[PDB]
């Protein structure tokens, strides 16, 4: 599912300079190691997946701080 | 590599030459190749890539999916020098680049070259899909109008299917749907005529997040409903009927961004492409010598002028009329005759093609090709047609002045040894501008570049009361710029009153955009107090709302951008066209018109 | 009055690479002055992320730590 | 930069780099020569009374502004008068129609303003002059194709450039062709112009394919047939972009203006396989590699038979001498010529002694330093030197 | 009683040996077009033909040469060779031979005869000879082929090189060369708006119409097959040696065998630190397997993809 | 100076460059990442000698890391 | 054979062009009058008067040649030579006016207004409007792409900077200049600004960890310091000014 | 290799609602995209059997315009909504239905009188909306069957012969095909690049399966060409 527009991720959070952030800490989680998608695979990339994921409103700041959290609290 | 035209291909894409690639991903490949497991160890991936057979050529396309280029061209004026694109392997050695971008980059076909550069890690790629990728911007961050713009042969075409002609078979049919695709390639009838009436539904955005359709019967020709395939629902019937030139097609993706958001503009866009070219090429446009026709008239107005200037040499001759006058008479002869020539061209090429329903004249606009192509918006102007077909005017002397006799010769019949080797004086004077204008204003960018780099738009808000008087631009000849498209943007010092005391339409400070620059357009304001940067609204940033509007994407400038540079290349990149020095600029002569009396346009 | 005004910044090693970098240096030299790194070309010769756009985040963060101690 | 007025027909104004020197370096007009003095001066027709005499005078800059002289485009009668009463000429600095008896000059053909190069551009009228500036400077750049096409529109320039670019074989004393053959050319010269006790006839050696400075072919292929009569001044072969005497430096091409599914759009070309299968436009290319074998501070260097550490495979093109064989196809890096550099005395210790014993040493210190093919280049070995020194004992293939 | 009608093949005519027109007499409204632009496309696509491929000459080792009185280059000569037209019968492979001396030209004539080989155009030049004492012999090769196929790309065969001296030159196989068509009005009158196609051909005397036109309509009447129904809607990781062969001795085989360890792979992605915890392993067999996997594999470690098994 | 070809250099590379670039992309531990920077550079511009074995065990210092651990990376 | 953009030729004003098609169409034609009447097997006279008569068309023109003089064979030989096209020459400024290349067209049964009704090659449907078609006479320029095309990945550096090398041959990457960084700042994208400064250019350790984690499939940065900086601070050591790094 | 050529193995079809379809076969020969789907494309909208309104009469005004007793909508409107009417015939070729309504609300097709031969697809299709009062509409709409598309031009004008007054023609829409767009795109197999795959979007009115009605026109094209194969591989 490439993404020619991310403004529907952008509304999600505004500033796209933050989503770069976002979509990359979520990214890069997928891409080395410890996570697995919320999303259906559609054979694409980790990147566009992440901006996925944010589109739906699934994962952004607060979900990956209380992500986070939640991992720290377990471990 | 070089670059080639993209005319498939959409927007964010790119054609990238496959043996090109390959190179640049060979780390990438290697990876892949190491986790299929393909290779156990470095040296036999290498020597598989090296010997590039089978696998790897299926394995490249696994790396590039997604995995967004970013490409740049020489001189990078502005930002939009380098974007960003998903690539598209293509055997060959050079490399697609799709139409509607070589607007910004510049870039013609006649041996241009490209760099091509690849991000790697994600953070990057990241940067690379939602800042750089051509489908974020495409309005350009200077004036806020968009780029992407259709240029040159989809205006052709657009403007070749919607026309009136009179009779051309088919017309005054009734059909709805329209759909009308049927008729056109069926024959059946001719896109061009027939103002057909066709029944249309419209979806107008009146009501709030819903669409309400409206339907009628609507006079219109065929191309029109043609092309009214395409627009996305949300516009206006009215958008697309009329002659539809360039002009008429930026505002048309102007409306479509601002209505109804990016997302369906640049495929819209795109659309718009295709069946421009579709279309243009359907049209068989072509240029021929009887294309450029010259008025029967121009021998006339010659040797009248011909004539005159006699007769004023002679007075000189009988020593009235001293050459210092007579030199700024002569030329206040040619140039009338050179207006008067030119006026009786334009006549004669526009309108004719006189076609007949029973009345035998209803004297339509010329469908000419030369007309066409200046007419559309597509190439050339008015002036660069008077060369081909009128006279080609006063030449202008390498040292600033005029020679008292122009040229009389269009390029239809040549020009004399004489002539030519006259109008060589002014080629090369002019060649060799481009030169200088390079230089000088590259360095005009370095310097501003660097005063205003360290600027970066850090506080949100100031609260700072000053501003700058907001008005229009009025002078002698009427005005030049309306105060809607200064005010556009920007935001609110203070409030506004209309015309009646104690009235406000706009509270506070208020972002002011299209809705809000039609209340101010409907009302009599005549002056609006505007927030500005350089009233310092905080310290080091130059808060968001001064400032205020970014231009790119339409909504108010975010936290955290430059602006610096974005000031400095946007002052900066333009003055490549310039004027530059050593002009006076008269066209007439050098004595003043010394009337002190002042005359008014309106009432 | 722009180049008067680019050579006159606070960062000794911006306006040294602009213009003039016998003189820019022998001010500095003298003076002893410390760069701080906060403009954008100091970044980019030094090699650090810009205060700007994606890094900006970023030296906010650091920014913090310089205020808190 | 400036075209000034005395450029007339002196240098040109049309061509000239559209580079950063602009202007600044320029090309001789036709007509134009250059005195004893060393000033450009050029040719005019004399005018007495207001007839046309025949005889020319070359005027320098300093001469011309003193006279009148008329058009090169401009009307005439049987007797040399003028048609028109009013004739347009030029004075000093100036241009301005004068009387029939007034102008004493006239300026021969209209190519004078013109160069060379732009002296054969067709219909240069119509054309703008910046326009006109850059193909004049395109036809330069072009680059000769297998089969030469004479253009079909042209100005008639082309038997001169061919022939005096001296490029084309041309004949010299010429008469009736007693051999002929693609190398090879010889006239038996007619028995009228002869050295006498000399007797003979004339060779002519043409020349195959042989790299130019811009790494292009040059070749000469026999116009003439056998058993034909040749004068002098006719040419006997072509150079490469020569067809029987003319100039040709492209192909003619079936042209449809219209736009065409957005493929032509800005200044872009789309083109029918066609072109492509008949194999106009394919032009050759021959680039030089050398290999020197030479004596270092740890004694000389031999070539070939043999290499260490390299595979049969890799040596199969080569020759008993080593250089490879004429007519070889290429690529990559396939070993053009072998080569050996010898390294410091190995001695002894068991493993020395023992690679030397197991493998012969394989020429011990010697080294791979040879005449591989430079990476991404490829083709057929057309044709192969070796000059030598003298009380080498080269023997082999030399 | 709507239905249709059927066109025929009739009336041939044949202007020369390359020039023909063929007609096709009986067709509806809008099916001359249809067919006419059709049978067009087919026809210059593909088409099946007869080209020379290689030329190996007695003369000479590469193009570039030249022979001695001939007066021709060899590239010329190469060229002339690819404009020669001639039709087979079964054989797809038909090496032939030419040999000459003397004073004059070499025409297509001179070819040795053979009984399925037939040259369309015996007048055909192929370069000449300046004087006596020179002669020609060649050898060229033509086989059957339908696109064009150029020299450079037909040579990925690789295999054993082809010999010094061997010429390859480009392909033009389909003989098919200009066609036009249009349509005009039937003269049957038995029912108006019936009109017939007309096909005008030029090929160089390899293909007979009938034959070009039957060829043409069989491959795109077979071309249409899914639409008359619609229908619907190895890589892997090279070794699997178990790991009983490797010799482990007896300790460390066993501590693999307690993970359920089969083959390589599974066990060879693992981290020391996550292996080294485990029962009866110890410093001493870590090293040991490290010793006996630092051989062959030397992975110890991937992220792999997935199993066959 | 710049903007002109000065004699800056290549950065060729040899055996003993190329090598450690080939151990730089091979899964090696922190150790044995040592022990193979320590064989590399006892490699020769001839190959074969890696020169004395006991000398590459003993040049670590002991503390552990047996003759086996350099025996299996060498 | 070749196709071509009409919407070149009016803003650029050069119809050197365009009357170089119609003459070309027109100098075709005559070559395929002869053409098809040598392949007829005609009458050496007949072909002569053709030839005669084509010669000898326009207004003056000075050029006088007549048959007549050369016999028999001699005008089969040119009219062999000139099969292929007639090979029409207009001299530079005296050329010939349009109404010699309509008359010339009206002896090769073309249509004097150089423009022809032509087909969609696809659709084989007529374009709308005729064309002009027209034998232009075409080159081919010295730029080729076989010797532009290059990309490189990882190359050989510079000794001192530590830097890609300069150009193609030698393998160079591709200068990343100051107006490039002022785009990419612009944007406000810094990642992609850092990997350009640092990683792929100057940082030595830090492409070694880039393509280390890039061909393990990482991709993260572990950015460091550039050379070229480095070396700056020595080469401003060298007066006698010190500058260091204080933290 | 030899006379051998593709076939397209992908031949899938996606679908929107019942009546617009979109398939695409990949690969083809390079060429092929164009050729196969111009001669499809040209035949749905040319020839192709079916049945539409070849005339209407209505009672009262015969004139083109009228006020037509108050119907609210001029009877150009009524006319061209009686054009894209659906209609399934048998056997017979031509067949004239009566429809007469009163009362207040639109007038649907489900009104129309109900003949055995005679189907109707939809009655959501509205000919008029009538007008609120006591009043009432009563016409006669006529089919008959054809082929492709024949409007008005001509239709039999019958040069003004015509005794029972009426008419008032209406143009006919024979084949039940709505748009029909072909497209060529870019495919690949093994290394060879240059290939072909082609896109068929299409939608029709009703009445037939938009792919069922593909297939229709491949077997008259091939029906066509049936006298040319029989030479080489008849079976």
């Amino acid at each position: 599912m490439a993404r020619v527009t991310v403004q529907d991720a952008v509304e999600k959070i505004g500033n796209r300079f933050d989503l770069v952030l976002v979509a990359a800490r979520r990214a890069r989680q997928m891409q080395v190691g410890g996570k697995d998608p919320l999303v259906p695979e559609e054979n694409d990339k980790t990147t566009v997946i992440a901006l996925r994921e944010i589109e739906e409103g699934l994962i952004n700041n607060q979900i990956l701080d209380v992500r986070e959290r939640q991992e720290q609290q377990e471990q | 590599s070089v670059i080639t035209v993209g005319p498939y291909l959409r927007l964010h894409q790119c054609g990238l030459p496959k043996k090109m690639a390959l190179e640049l991903f060979k780390p990438f490949i290697y990876g892949k190749l190491e986790l299929r497991g393909l290779a156990t160890t470095i040296k036999a991936a290498k020597k598989m890539v090296e010997r590039e057979e089978a696998v790897v050529w299926d394995i490249l396309d696994e790396v590039i999916r997604e995995h967004p280029v970013l490409l740049n061209r020489a001189p990078t004026l502005h930002r939009l020098g380098i974007q960003a694109f998903e690539p598209v392997l293509i055997e060959g050695k050079a490399i697609q680049l799709h139409p509607l971008v070589c607007a910004a980059y510049n870039a013609d076909f006649d041996g241009d070259q490209m760099a091509v550069h690849v991000p790697l890690t994600l953070e990057a790629q990241l940067e690379a899909r939602a800042l750089m990728m051509s489908t974020n911007n495409i309005l350009s961050p200077a004036n806020g109008e968009p780029i992407i713009v259709p240029s040159q042969d989809v205006v052709l075409g657009l403007y070749y299917m919607t026309r009136d002609c009179v009779n051309a078979k088919g017309e005054g049919m009734v059909l709805t749907g329209p759909k009308e695709a049927e008729r056109l390639y069926r024959s059946g009838l001719a896109s061009l005529h027939a103002r057909v009436k066709v029944r249309i539904t419209e979806y107008e955005k009146d009501a709030n997040g819903e669409l309400v359709a409206k339907t009628s019967l609507k006079d219109t020709t065929v191309g029109r409903a043609i092309l009214w395939m395409i627009v996305p629902k949300g516009l206006p019937y009215s958008i697309v009927n009329q002659a539809l030139g360039k002009k008429a097609i930026s505002k048309m993706l102007n409306t479509c961004y601002r209505i109804l958001g990016l997302k369906p503009t640049v495929i819209f866009a795109d659309q718009i492409m295709y069946t421009g070219f579709a279309y243009a090429a359907r049209s068989g446009a072509s240029v021929g010598i009887d294309d450029m026709v010259i008025p029967e008239k121009k021998h006339e107005i010659i040797s009248e002028a011909e004539a005159e200037v006699a007769e004023i040499q002679e007075q000189f001759q009988s020593g009235l009329v001293t050459a210092g006058e007579r030199y700024n008479k002569v030329i206040d002869i040619w140039a009338a005759a050179n207006d008067r020539v030119s006026k009786a061209m334009m006549d004669n090429l526009q309108t004719e093609t006189v076609i007949n329903r029973d009345g035998q004249e209803e004297k339509q606009v010329s469908f000419n090709s030369i007309y066409m192509m200046a007419d559309s918006g597509a190439r050339g102007s008015a002036a660069q047609i008077r060369q081909l077909a009128g006279m080609r005017g006063l030449m202008a002397k390498p040292d600033g002045s005029i020679i008292e006799t122009p040229i009389t010769a269009n390029f239809r019949e040549g020009l004399n040894v004489l002539q030519y080797f006259i109008s060589t004086h002014g080629a090369r004077k002019g060649l060799a501008d481009t030169a200088l204008k390079t230089a000088n204003s590259g360095y005009l960018t370095r310097r501003l570049v660097d005063v205003a780099q360290d600027l970066v738009v850090t506080e949100d808000d100031c609260g700072t009361h000053e501003g700058i008087m907001m008005t229009p631009v009025i002078e002698g000849g009427d005005v030049k710029e309306p105060l809607r498209d200064r005010v556009l943007g920007r935001v609110t010092a203070e409030d506004v009153l209309k015309p009646g005391t104690a009235d406000i339409l706009v509270p506070r400070n208020t972002l002011l955009h299209e809705q809000w620059c039609d209340l101010l357009e409907e009302n009599s304001v005549d002056a609006v107090k505007v927030r500005s940067v350089v009233s310092c609204d905080t310290d080091f940033g130059v808060c968001a709302h001064c400032y205020g509007r970014d231009l790119a994407r339409g909504h108010i400038i975010n936290k955290g951008e430059a602006i610096g540079v974005i000031a400095a290349q946007s002052i900066g990149e333009p003055g490549t066209q310039l004027t530059m020095r050593t002009f006076h600029i008269g066209g007439a002569a050098s004595r003043a018109a010394a009337e002190s009396s002042i005359q008014v346009k309106n009432k | 009055g722009i180049t008067k005004a680019s050579l006159a910044t606070e960062s000794f090693i911006s306006a040294a690479s602009f213009q003039e970098t016998t003189r820019v240096l022998t001010e500095a030299a003298v003076a002893g002055k410390r760069d701080e790194l906060r403009g954008l070309k100091e970044n980019v010769i030094v090699g650090r992320l810009i205060p700007a756009g994606t890094g900006y985040a970023y030296h906010q963060d650091r920014m913090r730590r310089r205020a808190a101690g | 930069r400036d075209v000034h007025p005395t450029h007339y027909g002196r240098v040109c104004p049309i061509e000239t780099p559209e580079g950063p020197n602009i202007g600044l370096i320029n090309s001789l007009s036709v007509y134009a020569q250059t005195n004893e003095y060393g000033f450009l001066e050029t040719p005019y027709r004399k005018v007495t009374d207001g007839v046309v005499t025949d005889e020319i005078h070359y005027l320098s800059a300093i001469e011309e502004g003193n006279y009148v002289i008329a058009q090169a485009n401009s009307n005439l009668d049987e007797e040399g008068h003028f048609v028109e009463d009013l004739v347009t000429c030029r004075s000093k600095g100036e241009s301005s129609l004068f009387s029939r008896d007034q102008v004493d000059y006239m300026d021969v053909s209209t190519q004078q303003v013109v160069s060379v190069g732009a002296s054969l551009i067709p219909f240069l009228e119509h054309d703008d002059a910046n326009r006109a500036l850059m193909g004049a400077n395109m036809q330069r750049q072009a680059v000769p194709t297998l089969r030469a096409d004479k253009p079909l529109v042209g100005t008639g320039m082309e038997r001169a450039v061919a022939v005096d670019s001296g490029v084309t074989a041309v004949a010299k004393r010429g008469g009736v062709v007693q051999y002929v053959d693609a190398s090879r050319i010889v006239i038996k010269v007619n028995e009228d112009e002869m050295y006498p006790g000399e007797a003979g006839i004339d060779i002519y050696n043409l020349t195959k394919y042989t790299r130019s400075n811009q790494n292009t072919c040059i070749n000469q292929m026999p116009c003439v047939s056998l058993g034909e009569p040749v004068e002098r001044g006719d040419v006997l072969a072509d150079g490469p972009s020569t067809d029987l005497g003319e100039l040709a430096l492209g192909q003619n091409m079936r042209v449809a203006f219209m736009p065409w599914n957005g493929y032509n759009f800005e200044d872009s070309i789309l083109v029918s396989e066609r072109v492509v299968q008949e194999d106009r436009f394919t032009t050759i290319h021959i680039q030089e590699l050398a290999c020197v074998s030479r004596d270092t501070k740890l004694g000389p260097e031999e070539i070939t038979a043999d290499i260490p550490n390299v595979g049969e495979a890799a040596l199969s093109k080569l020759d008993e001498s080593g250089i490879v064989y004429i007519g070889a196809e290429v690529t990559g890096g396939d070993i053009l010529v072998g080569k050996v550099t010898p390294k410091g005395e190995t001695q002894l210790t068991p493993e020395e002694k023992l690679l030397r014993a197991i493998f012969g040493e394989k020429a011990s210190d010697v080294k791979d330093s040879s005449l591989r093919v430079p990476n991404g280049v490829s083709g057929t070995v057309i044709d192969v030197q070796v000059f030598t020194r003298d009380g080498v004992e080269k023997d082999k293939r030399a | 009683v709507t239905e249709f009608l059927k066109p025929r093949l009739v009336d041939i005519e044949q202007v020369s040996s390359t020039h023909a027109k063929v007609t096709l007499e009986p067709l509806e409204r809008g099916f001359g077009h249809t067919l006419g632009n059709a049978l067009r496309r087919i026809l210059l696509s593909s088409m099946p033909g007869c080209a020379v491929t290689e030329v190996e000459i007695d003369g000479v080792l590469h193009e570039y040469s030249t022979k001695e009185g001939v007066q021709e280059d060899i590239l010329e000569i190469l060229l002339n060779l690819k404009g020669l037209a001639v039709r087979v019968q079964g054989k797809d492979e038909v090496i032939l031979t030419l040999n000459k001396s003397g004073i004059g030209p070499v025409t297509a004539a001179d070819i040795t005869h053979d009984g399925d080989v037939e040259i369309v155009k015996p007048q055909h030049v192929i370069c000449h000879l300046t004087d006596e004492n020179a002669s020609i012999s060649m050898r060229i090769k033509v086989q059957r082929g339908r696109g064009y196929v150029p020299a450079s790309t037909r040579i990925h065969s690789e295999e054993d090189e082809r010999p010094i001296g061997r010429l390859l030159v480009d392909a033009c196989y389909s003989p098919v060369e200009r066609i036009a068509y249009n349509v005009e009005a039937a003269r049957v009158e038995q029912r108006t708006d019936l009109d017939k196609l007309v096909i005008e051909m030029e090929t160089n005397g390899t293909i007979d119409p009938e034959e070009a036109i039957r060829r043409a309509a069989t491959i795109l009447a077979e071309q249409l097959e899914a639409f008359v129904d619609l229908r619907d809607v190895e890589f892997d990781p090279i070794l699997l040696r178990p790991v009983d062969d490797l010799e482990l001795t007896v300790r460390s085989a066993n501590c693999l065998k307690a993970e359920a360890i089969h083959y390589i792979g599974d066990l060879v992605q693992r981290t020391e630190v996550e292996l080294l915890k485990t029962p009866n392993l110890g410093k001493k067999s870590l090293t040991e397997i490290k010793d006996v996997l630092a051989s062959r594999g030397l992975s110890l470690g991937m992220r792999l993809e997935n199993w066959p098994p | 100076d710049d903007e002109l070809p000065v004699y800056q250099g290549e950065t060729t590379q040899t055996l003993q460059d190329y090598l450690m670039w080939q151990v730089e992309l091979t899964p090696f531990t922190d150790t044995d990442r040592a022990i193979a920077t320590s064989i590399v550079d006892a490699v020769d511009d001839t190959g074969y000698l890696t020169i004395q074995i006991e000398d590459i065990v003993d040049s670590i210092g002991d503390d552990e890391i047996g003759l086996e651990e350099v025996e299996a990376v060498l | 054979d070749i196709v071509l953009n009409p919407l070149g030729v009016p803003s650029r004003m050069n119809i050197g062009q365009i009357l170089e098609t119609h003459l070309g169409m027109a100098a075709k034609g005559i070559g395929d009058k002869i053409n098809a009447m040598l392949k007829q097997q005609q009458e050496v006279a007949k072909l002569r008067e053709f030839i005669q008569r084509a010669y000898d068309l326009g207004a003056d023109v000075r050029q006088k040649v007549d048959l007549s003089t050369f016999s028999d064979e001699e005008v089969m030989r040119l009219a062999e030579n000139l099969r292929k096209g007639m090979p029409i020459a207009t001299p530079v400024f005296d050329g010939a006016k349009e109404a010699e290349i309509k008359e010339l067209l009206k002896l090769g049964d073309l249509p004097t207004s150089g423009q022809i009704r032509l087909y969609d090659g696809r659709t084989g449907e007529q374009f709308e409007r005729p064309v002009t078609v027209g034998y232009m006479y075409m080159l081919k320029l010295n730029h080729l792409v076989d010797d532009k095309m290059h990309a490189r990945s990882t190359g050989s550096y510079s000794l001192v900077t530590q830097q890609p090398l300069g150009g193609k041959a030698q393998f160079g990457g591709q200068r990343f200049g100051e107006m490039e960084v002022w785009a990419l700042e612009a944007y406000g994208a810094a990642y992609t600004l850092q990997e350009m400064l640092t990683v792929k250019s100057d940082d030595v350790n830090g492409r070694t960890k880039m393509y280390k984690n890039i061909v393990d499939g990482n991709h993260q940065m572990e950015p460091g310091m550039p050379e070229s900086f480095n070396v700056l601070l020595k080469e401003i050591r060298s007066l006698g000014i010190n500058i260091e790094l204080e933290d």
